[PDB]
Order: C-alpha cells, then structure tokens, then sequence
C-alpha cells in the first residue's frame, strides 16, 4: 500500500499554524524560519515597497490636522511628480524618481510628516528601505537577507511551508490576516498542533487598514478572544508571540506616544514581579511590554478550563537570533504539546 | 449462533445501498475503526476524496407532475421503481455509478472511485440509453413523459457529509454546473458542455445546440453479535425511517399518500462564495460545511423533534419533512400541530447557524428556509438498493419557495400562512412570487421585518 509509513510520518509532523491580524509578521517569521533552515522579482517588490512608502508619505502630507508643509517648498514640483506616478501599474523606476524620493527624504517637514505615521496607514519598512535603497540606486546589486525579511509582500491564502529541525519534520501554514482573509483560516484548523499567534506590540497607537477606526491592538485583542474560544480550538495551545519589539521600544522611549492615552488601564498598572528583562532594558518599556502581555493573558485566563495553554513569548521577527532563541523554546513547548494526544 | 453472519449479510446489503461497491468493500477491511467509533471529538470525522476527470450526468423526467397527477399514491412508486430499475440496469450495462434520485431527477458519475479514460463515452452512452429506456416506457405504460439529460465533465470531490441520512455524494462547481446544464437541456436530447466536447472525439452526432436565449452542445445519437445487530439496526434506521422499517418487514415494496404533511428546504445562501477552491481542492470548506450539517443532524436527536425526518441533504441544501409518524388522531392533541413543531425546527435551525456564526470568524453563513405543506407521497425505491424519498406537489412547491427565498428569513407558502397565523406567529406579506409551475403565488416571510425595513 506504501501508505502506512506515509501516515506514520504524517503523525510525526508538527503543524504550526500562523495566525494573527495583518501587518503583524506571520510572513516575516516564516521567512525567518526558512532562512534558518533552508527568481529576481524580489528586488522588484522591494522597490514596490519603496514606491508605496514614499507615496503614502507624500500623499498624507495634505490630509492631517495640519497639512504637512515642506521646509523647502522649492521642491514642490518633486511632490507633484510623486503624485503623478501615484498609480502606474507598470514602472521603469527611473533614477530621477529615486533622486526625487531621496531629496524629499532629506527635508525635515517630510520628517515631521513621517513621525506622525500613526494617524494614517503606512508600511513598517518605510524609513528603513528609504535609507537602505539609497545605496542601491544602481542595478547590479542583490539585497541581503535583512532586506528580504523586511520585505512587505501581502499574504493572500494558505501558504504551506515545510522545513526540518534536526530530524523533526515541520509543516507550518503562513496565513493572511486582513479582514477579507479571516474566512480562510478555518480551513486549516484541522489537527493543527500549535497556533503561533503573532501580534504587533508596536501597533498600539495605529488604526487598522480595514476601516481606519479601530485601534490596531484592540483589534488584535478582539481577534485573540475570537480564536481563543473558537469551538474548534478549545484543545490547541496558542503559542502567543508579541512581534515588533524594537519598534515598540523606540515608540516608548520616544516619549511622544502615550499608551495611557490609547489604553486607560495603563496608568493604574503596576510592573509585575515575574519580569525577566535583559540587562540595560528600560523599566518603562519593560512595564509596557508586560502590560500588553497581561492584556493578552487576561483573555487566556477568563476561559479555557485548562484544556489549552497560552505560552506567551517576546520576539523581534527581523532579529534572526531572537527568532532562534524563541523558536528553540517553541520547539520544547510543541514537543510537549504535539505528544499530548 | 451462526445467524450472526446473516445479520452481517444484512449490514453488508445496507452499506452496499448507500455507498459505491468500491468504497463498500473498502469499508470491509475495518482497519481504521474511526467509523466504528462513529457507531459507538472537536471536528466531526468525514472522508472526501477530490477526484479529477469524472463526468456527471443528470436526467429529469419532463412533465413529471402532469404524470403524477392522479396516480394511486402507490402505482406512482410502482412505475417510478420500474423506471429507475431500468436505469440501474443500464448503469451496470454501461459501467457508471449512480448516486441518488433527487425527487424526479436522477444522476450518475462516470467512475469517480475507479477512474476511467473513456468516462465521457460511458456517461453520454448511458444518457442515450436512458433516452431509449424512457422512450420505451413512454410507449409501454403509455405515459407522456420523456426526460431531459445533461452532462458535464471535470473535477468533483466525492464523499459523505452529515450524520443522519448520510449517503456517498459528489460536490463541486462542476456538479452544480451539470445540474444547471440539464436545467437548460431540451428534452429527449443530451445537453453537453464544452468541457465534455473538448474530448468527446466527435464519435457522436455533434450538434451545436445553443440556448434559445460556455459553448454548450447537444447530442441525440450516433455475545459478540449484539454489536453487529446494533450496527445493522443503526444503518437501517439511517437509510429508512422506523415506520417504514416496520412496514417493509412484511411487504416487498412501500408507498403511502400523506394528505397532510410539511416540508422545508433550508439552503445555505452564501456557501458558494465561502468556498474558495485554491487550497487542496478546498475540501476544507466542505469540512466546515459538514461541521455545520452535523448541527442539524444533532437537532434531529432532540426529544420533541421525534416526528421530524431529515429526508436528505442535497449539497448545501437540507431537506426535512414531517407528518409521517402521524398515523392516528389523538383526542387531546390537535391534528396540524406537527406543522408547528416542524416550523419550530426551522426557527431553531436558523438559530443554529448563528451559533455556527459565532465560531466562524469575520464571515457569516446565511440560510434561507422555504416551508410548505399539503399532500405528498412517500416511497422506497429499490431492492438491494434502498432509498427512501418523497414526491408530490409540496416537495417541488417548497423547493421553488426556497430557491425563490430570502436569506435569514422563512419563506412560507400561502395556506401554510393561513394555518400558522392562528398559532401565534406573525408573518409579513412579501408580495407575490412567480413560482415555476404555479405562476403567481402569495408568500409570507416569518420574521416581522427582522431587518430595518
Ligand atoms: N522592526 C520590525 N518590523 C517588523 C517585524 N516583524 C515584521 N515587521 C514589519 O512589519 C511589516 C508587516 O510584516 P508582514 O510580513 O507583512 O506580516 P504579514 O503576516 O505578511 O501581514 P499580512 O500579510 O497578514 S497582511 C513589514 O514591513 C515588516 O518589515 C519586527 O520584528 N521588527
Ligand atoms: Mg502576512
């Protein structure tokens, strides 16, 4: 039949369903895993990232509570030029366009525009790729893995990606997370082992690309509550993640954002004693990241009845070593979980 | 004693009457006893193979009701069994697996379990044979009924969904496509698609038959036993209800008019736009669907829904009926109170899908229910191929009620409105529906303008 061993090597596979709202890092984390354990369109979609980023910047310059004004309005034509390429499906990416994007990226009114990136939708790899692609204005360069991991390509449908870990098979399901995709999840809720639930902790002061009227993190909490009690997942552990750590750190140490302004139950929140922060880690940032961890663990406290356990970690998906450590721990946990049957 | 093998022969007949020969013998190795654990928890279990390169053939009696006008409520079953028996004879002659008989419609697949390469030939040749057989019945019993035939080839996923009255069946966009192409097929001649002409190899009288209104064509020619008796009793109460299980013990066939009886068709509106086939055949969408249908089969097992019978489930559609246990009037009970409880079933199953919509994240199912009541005829089809089913005018009137229905609301027929109105429910007049076969009809939806207005 040759099917007995096939079934028994199936039963020896760890199914890691990646869930969590959009722009969180499911695709980034699975890119990370394949990098750690494993043809030219990539540069093109990186340039698409650049174009979309710079366009969102220049476009939102007019639609804030003040219209953002360039400190050097003599480059106004440049802005207009960028507004001219706004929707051109094909594009040659000329060098004059790149010089335009840079010359705008140097103005400080543009900078004050960018710093208010929470009042409008924007990709997270904008300020990075602007600077890093200024170097690759040429043509004969292929970008490093760091550029390939900050690459923002949209996820549309179940992407089943396999990999092995020292003689342990692994079959994970990268999944989209936007509202239109959330009907596709319930396909792959069958005998899945662990549900890596990615969350963007630095997305507490922004709004979703669904309706620009829901706090990204409040939305993520609603979705976590929704899949925590999902009557097909009242038996499967939710290895929570809290992705985008460094962005969160920069936001808190920036002092401009007020989490208590976005979430009222932070002012009367205390740092918990189970804190295990690395040396040289700000107590304010630490209190904040653990506040969000508590807001996610409360959801995993009021229900469940001890049939499924949430195992929150912390992670920065663009830090390969961070994913290495947290995934070794994940490997322990899912070794303990998969065998639970 | 030895009689155990007799009961196992019975159970084997029962299986062979609900699933193809192939998978019937496949389920006769009893290695994986997970169905044995269905006889005796998160996702209900089900098996559905996504098979490509199979043909589908539907065939509906043309002018059926005009024939079933004034039969004896028993001669109808007689002639119908004769017809489908000729059809099964042709199936074995032509090596093609029938699947079921949707009321008046009859349909088959050309080797889904055991694939074939001539399957288009097999299918349309069976179609031509069916034309011949209905033509011979037309001039044998002298009935003015021919049957329109439709064929479409492609990929289908075949399996079992449901717990009560489960039967091996097929599902796809291709199945529904063969269905509509039969619906658009002119009587007497097989109405085929581009997808089957693309390898018909032109060995037949090709005739490009446009619709009178995707490049379709037309063709016309050229001890230990207790477990076993338990399992067999369960499979039988599955395939046919209790009262017929009694009556069939002593009689070869079965047939029964029911002057009063209600029937509901609950069709999920937005399934075919929840079903995205980009995954592994998208059979996981059908897994979610089976998880739903499980909740209706669960509803059946309530106490007060004893008199309700799930007749069958036709793809996404769910077909239920009542007024079949009612065999004697009771002094303290009202006669047509059963129509209440069946109606309540409707309401409840509506509520059921809302529970399923709590566990369905950022998507909602919406089922429209059509309700009718009146006269009907229940019968049992084959011998060694048992198939309980009902026909009449309530069946088709309720089906065309539902198919013309509105989701999240119960479209009720007029006299059903009259009888239910006194029973406390408040309906709202919809207007007038143009029911194929009845022209204009007056309709009343159940919820008193549940939406805004
Ligand atoms: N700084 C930082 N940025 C991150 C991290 N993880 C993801 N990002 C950024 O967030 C953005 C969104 O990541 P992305 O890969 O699109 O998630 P996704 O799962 O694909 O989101 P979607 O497809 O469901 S909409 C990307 O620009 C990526 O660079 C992180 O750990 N640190
Ligand atoms: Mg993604």
């Amino acid at each position: 039949k040759q099917l007995q061993k096939d079934k028994q090597v199936y039963r020896a596979t760890h199914r890691l369903l990646l869930l969590g709202a959009g722009e969180s890092g499911k695709s980034t984390i699975v890119k990370q895993m394949r990098i750690l354990h494993v043809k030219a369109t990539k540069v093109q979609d990186i340039k698409n990232n650049l174009k979309e980023a710079i366009e969102t910047i220049v476009a939102a310059m007019s639609n804030l509570v003040p219209p953002v004004e360039l400190a050097n309005p003599e480059n106004q034509f440049r802005v207009d030029y960028i507004l001219s390429v706004m929707n051109v499906p094909d594009f040659d990416f000329p060098p004059e366009f790149y010089e335009h994007a840079k010359a705008l990226w140097e103005d400080e009114g543009v900078r004050a525009c960018y710093e208010r990136s929470n009042e409008y939708q924007l990709i997270d790899c904008a300020q990075y790729f602007l600077d890093k692609i200024d170097v690759i204005k040429q043509d004969d360069y292929v970008p490093s893995d760091q550029d390939l991991l900050r690459c923002r390509v949209l996820t549309s449908g179940i992407f089943e990606t396999k990999f092995q870990v020292d003689k342990v098979n692994f079959h994970m399901f990268d999944v989209g997370g936007q509202r239109d995709e959330r009907r596709k999840w319930i396909q792959c809720f069958n005998d899945v082992t662990a549900i890596i639930f990615v969350v963007a902790s630095s997305s507490y002061n922004m709004v979703i690309r669904e309706d620009n009227q829901t706090n990204r993190l409040q939305e993520a909490l609603n979705l976590f509550k929704s899949i925590w009690n999902n009557r097909w997942l009242r038996t499967i552990s939710v290895i929570l993640f809290l992705n985008k750590q460094d962005l969160l750190a920069e936001k808190v140490l920036a002092g401009k954002s007020k989490i208590e302004d976005y979430f009222p139950e932070f002012a009367r929140y205390t740092t918990p004693e189970d804190a295990t922060p690395e040396p040289g880690e700000d107590p304010r940032v630490t209190r904040a990241k653990y506040f969000i961890r508590d807001e996610f663990l409360r959801i995993s406290t009021a229900s469940g009845d001890g049939r499924h356990y949430c195992y929150p970690h912390f992670t920065c998906a663009v830090d390969t070593e961070n994913i290495r450590r947290v995934f070794n721990d994940c490997r322990d946990i899912i070794q303990r979980m998969h065998l639970r049957q | 004693g030895k009689d155990l093998e007799v009961e196992k022969a019975l159970k084997e007949r029962m299986i062979h009457s609900v699933m193809p020969r192939i998978i019937a013998d496949d389920l006769m190795k009893q290695g994986d006893e997970e169905s044995e654990n269905s006889v005796k928890i998160a996702f209900r279990p089900f098996k559905m193979q996504q098979i490509e390169e199979v043909s589908i053939l539907f065939a509906d009696i043309v002018g059926f009701t005009k024939m079933s006008a004034n039969k004896s409520a028993h001669a109808l079953v007689g002639l119908l069994n004769d017809l489908f028996g000729r059809f099964d004879r042709l199936c074995e002659e032509t090596k093609c697996e029938k699947i079921s008989t949707l009321g008046d419609c009859y349909y088959c697949v050309a080797g889904c379990p055991e694939p074939r390469a001539d399957h288009a030939y097999c299918c349309i040749e069976m179609g031509l044979g069916m034309i011949r057989a209905i033509e011979q019945f037309c001039q044998e019993k002298k009935e003015m009924v021919n049957m329109r035939v439709g064929v479409h080839t492609g990929t289908v996923l075949c399996g079992i969904l449901g717990m009560r009255r489960f039967k091996f069946d097929v599902w796809s966009n291709d199945v529904n496509l063969a269905n509509l192409m039969e619906q658009l097929g002119v009587a007497g001649k097989v109405h085929i698609s581009e997808a089957t002409a693309k390898y018909l190899d032109d060995r037949y009288e090709m005739e490009d038959g446009k619709v009178t209104e995707l490049k379709t064509y037309l063709i016309a020619g050229q001890t230990k036993i207790q477990s076993m008796r338990d399992q067999a009793d369960w499979l039988l109460r599955n395939i046919i209800p209790y009262h017929v299980a009694e009556q069939l013990k002593v009689s070869q066939t079965y047939s029964k008019n029911h002057d009063s009886g209600g029937v509901i068709f609950a069709s999920i509106v937005n399934f075919s736009e929840f079903y995205e086939e980009n995954y592994e055949g998208g059979k996981e969408c059908y897994r979610v669907l089976n998880e739903l249908i499980g909740d209706f089969d669960e509803l059946l097992s309530k106490p007060d829904y004893s008199s309700i019978e799930k007749i069958k489930t036709i793809g996404a559609t769910y077909m239920a009926a009542s007024g079949l246990n009612a065999t004697q009037c009771r002094d303290g009970s009202h006669p047509q109170e059963h129509l209440q409880i069946l109606f309540e079933f409707a309401k409840e199953m509506m509520r059921v899908v809302d529970d399923f919509n709590n566990n369905m994240l950022w998507f909602n199912f919406k089922l429209r229910v059509g309700f009718n009541h009146g006269p009907l005829t229940a019968g049992v089809i084959g011998t060694t191929k048992l198939l309980y089913d009902i026909w009449g005018d309530t069946v088709n009137i309720a089906s065309r009620m539902d198919t013309t229905g509105v989701e999240c609301r119960i479209q009720v027929s007029e006299e059903s409105y009259r009888v239910l109105s006194k029973m406390g429910y408040e309906f709202d007049y919809r207007g007038t529906v143009n029911v194929k076969g009845k022209g204009q009809m007056k309709t009343y939806l159940y919820p008193k303008c549940t939406d805004s207005g």
